[PDB]
RNA sequence: AGGUAAAUAAUCUAAAGGGAAACAGCCCAGAUUAAGAUAUAAAGUUCCUAAUAAAUAAUAAGUGAAAUAAAUAUUAAAAU
RNA sequence: AAUAUUUAAAAUCAAAUAUAUAUAUAUUUGUUAAUAGAUAAUAUACGGAUCUUAAUAAUAAGAAUUAUUUA
RNA sequence: AGAGUAGAUAUUGUAAGCUAUGUUUGCCACCUUCGACUCAACAUUUCCUCUUGGUUGUAAAAGCUAAGAAGGGUU
RNA sequence: AAGCUAAGUUGAUAAUAAAUAAAUAUUGAAUACAUAUUAAAUAUGAAGUUGUUUUAAUAAGAUAAUUAAUCUGAUAAUUUU
């Protein structure tokens, strides 16, 4: 009796936004949270046999927060297959040759299950170093909570792009 | 030894709680046992069983078993026993003298609550 | 050098030294006083 | 700590000051964490001088005497008492530069090693022995002066520049245990082993 | 006229931050290359001849190789493309071999339908060369070092002998059919395969080669031709890419 | 010595199920057939993976986090 | 503060409990940490991801390690 | 301990002690081909090449010992 | 004779640059001294590392044409580049 009714709303692929700037989670906690929004977890009509997630847009990346000595001392691992060709490259190497997004991705590409809708929920995970991304509009917004944002800068966000 | 037996040499902090539970329970059967003892003696003189409760005179256990069991010396209860004797026993060929409490066979059922003084 | 497990002073002008995670011994009077805790 | 509870006696031509700045680097650690947020401006006759002291470190000022003291907050910390003796010290430093200058003196006791300046003393030549030309360009704040090839005369108004910068000449030919030979900072000496050639 | 539009707090008030460079980039990279500083030229290998220097009388072999119709015809950019380069064409086609698209690609930047275009890389701006320019003989000088770029000669199916000088096996004493072998092709059962790049026998040819630092002993533009001590990858009739050394001054 | 010979207890042999990643012999717990409401055992509760919040101290080594590697040396902390 | 020993609830001290009960007797419990030493062959191997927190500041994070505990 | 002109620790290091590897000779029985030719891949406990510390026993040159180093080479 | 070859000819050992291991240093307190820091600041350092050069693979991007009597491919024929 429940599932009767309309369950498009329901199975819509919001778009959620998290600032590294702002939140003060680590790397990997941070990414465990994200994990779970991209699986579905937090959506009630979730099913094991349906990809149920939603869209996570991180910014300013740059800023995230890793504990210890970890940016110096973890190593990532890549082997191509042959003997002898193993590459151990640093955190520190990782982002300084593709960005601070990929340890996102890295973190939470381990977390997702690892199912054929792996690949599916990992790309929709978009993550960018800065601020500047092509999703500014993409995100959920309501009505009731344009009255802070002053429109000198509503308008720069919306017509002023790219 | 090349089949492996994977037992960790600590518990863990869940296995703690449970081992901490598991010498409580015992100890309240004990308890339990004394009182049914008090009780019967007491409805025998003649008592009722709610003053039998609220007696002040409480009738120790005269059996041997009962009464050792009752002994701090002998039988201490949890709240008694040190941290060492609740998770660690004595092997006397072990580095230390001492093994983790979940490598003696059935030690969830079995009790071993008292170790030589000075071990 | 003396590359040791176990570095000592022997020297009254060594001093210990605490660098790159590890103990150094240094004496100015004496080169052959030199250690590493490796 | 003892050393940053020293009184530190300023002259009157010299001034020192303590400002903030409006980009405080927070460096982090381990359990311990970091910040700096002030900045102190040492001037003086011979130049001026700046220092990033941290948040947690204010000066005391007393125009009588001309006695400053540096106090922090809490002196239990290891970190912060750490940081008091260094920021002592070098302010001390700083303005011991910029009142009298440091100096440094170089001394070649090897035959044919001299030092000689060049691009108008930009340019520091040194000639310790090799078939290729060898020296370092002096930098910006170090004056050098060469009152003759065999010695030579370094001065600025960091100590910590104007040693570096000689102890980086000094590489070019440490002195010799045998025979005294290389570049001597300063009346630094070294004990030259016995005449036993074979 | 202003049409209907929510913003969300979390990037409306989000501080404004920039990127920082990464080595994954085409700017980085560029910045990174071993470029030369001029442009190119495409030629078509004729084929080989001895020089004979008048002066001391060495004979040195020298390939002749041929410059017809080398235009330029249009221009790569950083802003738009990513690397600085200089496509040039070669040679004059009929029309009736040249696609329709590419006759009109021609037509925009006026030059004639080409026999071969390809790209000549530089450093930046300054080695481009304006568009519709023709490129001559002269425009490399007597006694320098260029930098020859063809498609190698074809050999088929190759044995391990002729491709990497495998020994093989001895040609007496008691050896069995296999003679050009190479033998042995791993370990026995630790990896349990053969492990990936084990040299074994293959096609070899029409493959790219680059010869570097060959030297440039006669320039004439009477007869169209270019002097290059040496051999110049490739068969009679094979277009070589010429361009300024870049380890040799 | 995953060796050999006996003694006591349990399990496998002939034993499903949960836990120890995988696991004949270890910790639980023994399958008549259903259902699935409630208690649960061992074991767990950041995600992969069903489930959590806290209190007091120590660690800065990624030591450690489900298979503890020793004599000794260094640094530091308490008591006499 | 310097120097020389040990790292201990045995003795002593503190606390809790059972009896005679304002006290005494008896029983029980409470005494260091990090690093180096550190070691081989297809490939990093806690099962993997990953785990140590940060005021300006988020509806909101701050071990997911070790030791003793609570709900 | 003892040699090292002097001095145990430049170099050497009796006999006993604590360990690491599974490259030799063994032990258990769960499990019934040495050498040559060809091609080699991997490790470093580094033979040469590169950087460095010690060497009354580094005057120079040759050397001894040790640290970082597996890119190239090793009839 | 052409072709193929090496016993023959030509070239290459891939710079510049960045951070580094062992090691050599400046200032400098915690700890009046000393200490290159397992504190904050400042420098050197290897045939190794990142890179560079070279080949192979995908095609982000770019120029142009877009119902065709000389638009794009393939089948078909004469062939070796
Ligand atoms: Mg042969
Ligand atoms: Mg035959
Ligand atoms: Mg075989
Ligand atoms: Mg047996
Ligand atoms: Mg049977
Ligand atoms: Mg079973
Ligand atoms: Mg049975
Ligand atoms: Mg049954
Ligand atoms: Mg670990
Ligand atoms: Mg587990
Ligand atoms: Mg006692
Ligand atoms: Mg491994
Ligand atoms: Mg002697
Ligand atoms: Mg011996
Ligand atoms: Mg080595
Ligand atoms: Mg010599
Ligand atoms: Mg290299
Ligand atoms: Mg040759
Ligand atoms: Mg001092
Ligand atoms: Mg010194
Ligand atoms: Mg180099």
């Amino acid at each position: 009796s429940q599932k009767i009714g309309h369950s498009g709303l329901a199975f819509a692929r919001l778009w959620h936004h998290v600032d590294v700037a702002r939140d003060k989670r680590t790397l990997g906690r941070l990414a465990s949270a994200i994990a779970i929004t991209l699986i579905g977890r937090h959506k009630p009509v979730y099913h094991p046999s349906q990809d149920c997630g939603d869209y996570v847009v991180v910014t300013n990346c740059q800023k995230i927060r890793v504990t210890g000595k970890k940016f110096e001392q973890k190593t990532y691992w890549s082997h191509s297959g042959r003997p002898g060709q193993l590459k151990l490259q640093t955190m520190n190497k990782v982002v300084a040759d593709k960005g601070f997004g990929e340890i996102l991705k890295k973190a939470v590409s381990g977390m997702l299950p690892k199912n054929k809708l792996r690949k599916q929920r990992l790309d929709r995970l978009k993550v960018f170093d800065g601020s500047e991304n092509p999703y500014k509009q993409n995100i959920t917004a309501f009505a009731h909570e344009q009255s802070s944002i002053p429109e000198p800068l509503k308008e720069s966000i919306f017509n002023q792009l790219k | 030894g090349g089949l492996l037996w994977k037992i960790p040499w600590r518990m863990s902090t869940h296995q703690k709680t449970r081992q901490r539970e598991r010498l409580r329970n015992v100890d309240q059967v004990i308890k339990q046992l004394t009182l049914g003892l008090h009780v019967q003696r007491c409805q025998d003189k003649g008592l009722t069983y709610q003053e039998a409760m609220e007696s002040k005179k409480k009738y120790k256990p005269r059996s041997k078993s009962l009464r050792l069991l009752n002994k701090p010396s002998v039988f201490p209860k949890e709240n008694q026993m040190s941290s060492k004797d609740k998770y660690w026993t004595f092997d006397k060929k072990a580095v230390g003298y001492r093994k983790g409490i979940h490598k003696v066979p059935k030690w969830t059922k079995i009790s071993i609550r008292k170790a030589p003084k000075f071990f | 050098f003396k590359v040791r497990t176990s570095v000592k002073k022997f020297c009254s002008d060594c001093y210990l030294v605490r660098r790159k995670g590890r103990v150094y011994i240094y004496c100015k009077s004496n080169k052959k006083h030199k250690q590493r805790q490796g | 700590s003892q050393v940053g509870s020293l009184p530190l006696y300023i002259s009157p031509e010299v001034q020192v000051s303590i400002n903030a700045l409006s980009m405080p680097r927070i460096i982090r650690k381990g359990r311990t964490s970091m910040n700096i947020s002030q900045n102190i401006t040492v001037k003086g006759p011979k130049g001026e001088l700046s220092v990033e002291v941290p948040d947690f470190l204010h000066l005391d000022k007393d125009e009588k005497h001309g006695k400053i003291n540096v106090t922090v907050q809490n002196s239990e910390d290891k970190h912060q008492r750490s940081m008091w003796g260094t920021v002592r010290s070098l302010i001390n430093n700083h303005i011991i530069g910029v009142t009298e200058g440091h100096l440094a003196v170089l001394r070649f006791v090897g035959t044919g090693y001299r030092a000689q300046l060049e691009n108008d003393g930009k340019f520091v030549n040194v000639k310790v022995g090799a078939s290729i030309k060898q020296g370092l360009d002096v930098p910006e704040g170090i004056v050098v002066k060469t009152p003759a090839p065999t010695s030579l005369i370094i001065e600025g108004c960091n100590k910590q520049q104007v040693l570096l910068f000689a102890a980086k000449l000094r590489k070019f030919h440490p002195p010799e245990p045998y025979k005294g030979k290389g570049i001597y900072v300063n009346d630094e000496t070294i004990k030259l082993k016995d005449k036993k050639i074979k | 006229s202003t049409r209907p539009f929510l913003v969300a707090p979390s990037i409306a008030n989000s501080i404004t931050t920039e990127a920082p460079a990464i080595n994954h980039s085409p700017e980085l990279a560029n910045a990174r290359k071993w470029l030369p500083k001029r442009c190119g030229l495409i030629t078509r290998k004729k084929g080989m001849m001895p020089y004979f220097d008048k002066s001391t009388g060495e004979r040195s072999a020298a390939t002749i190789l041929e410059v017809n119709n080398v235009e330029v015809i249009m221009h790569r950019t950083s802003e738009v493309n990513g690397y600085f380069a200089c496509q040039v064409g070669y040679g004059s086609r009929h029309l009736s071999k040249v696609s329709r698209q590419m006759l009109g690609h021609f037509a925009s930047k006026v030059v004639n339908p080409k026999e071969h275009v390809a790209e000549f890389r530089v450093k930046d701006e300054k080695g481009l060369i304006p568009p519709g320019t023709l490129l001559k003989p002269s425009f490399f000088k007597e006694g320098q070092y260029v930098d020859v770029r063809s498609v190698s000669k074809g050999k088929g199916f190759t044995g391990v002998m002729k491709r990497y000088g495998f020994k093989g096996l001895r040609a007496s004493h008691g050896t069995s059919i296999m003679h050009r072998h190479g033998g042995s092709y791993g370990q026995n059962q630790d990896p349990g395969r053969v492990l990936p790049g084990r040299k074994m026998p293959g096609h070899m040819g029409n493959e790219h080669v680059t010869i570097q630092n060959v030297k440039v002993l006669k320039v004439d533009d009477e007869n169209n031709v270019i002097w290059v001590k040496g051999s110049v990858a490739g068969p009679k009739n094979s277009f070589v890419k010429i361009q300024d050394a870049i380890k040799k001054t």
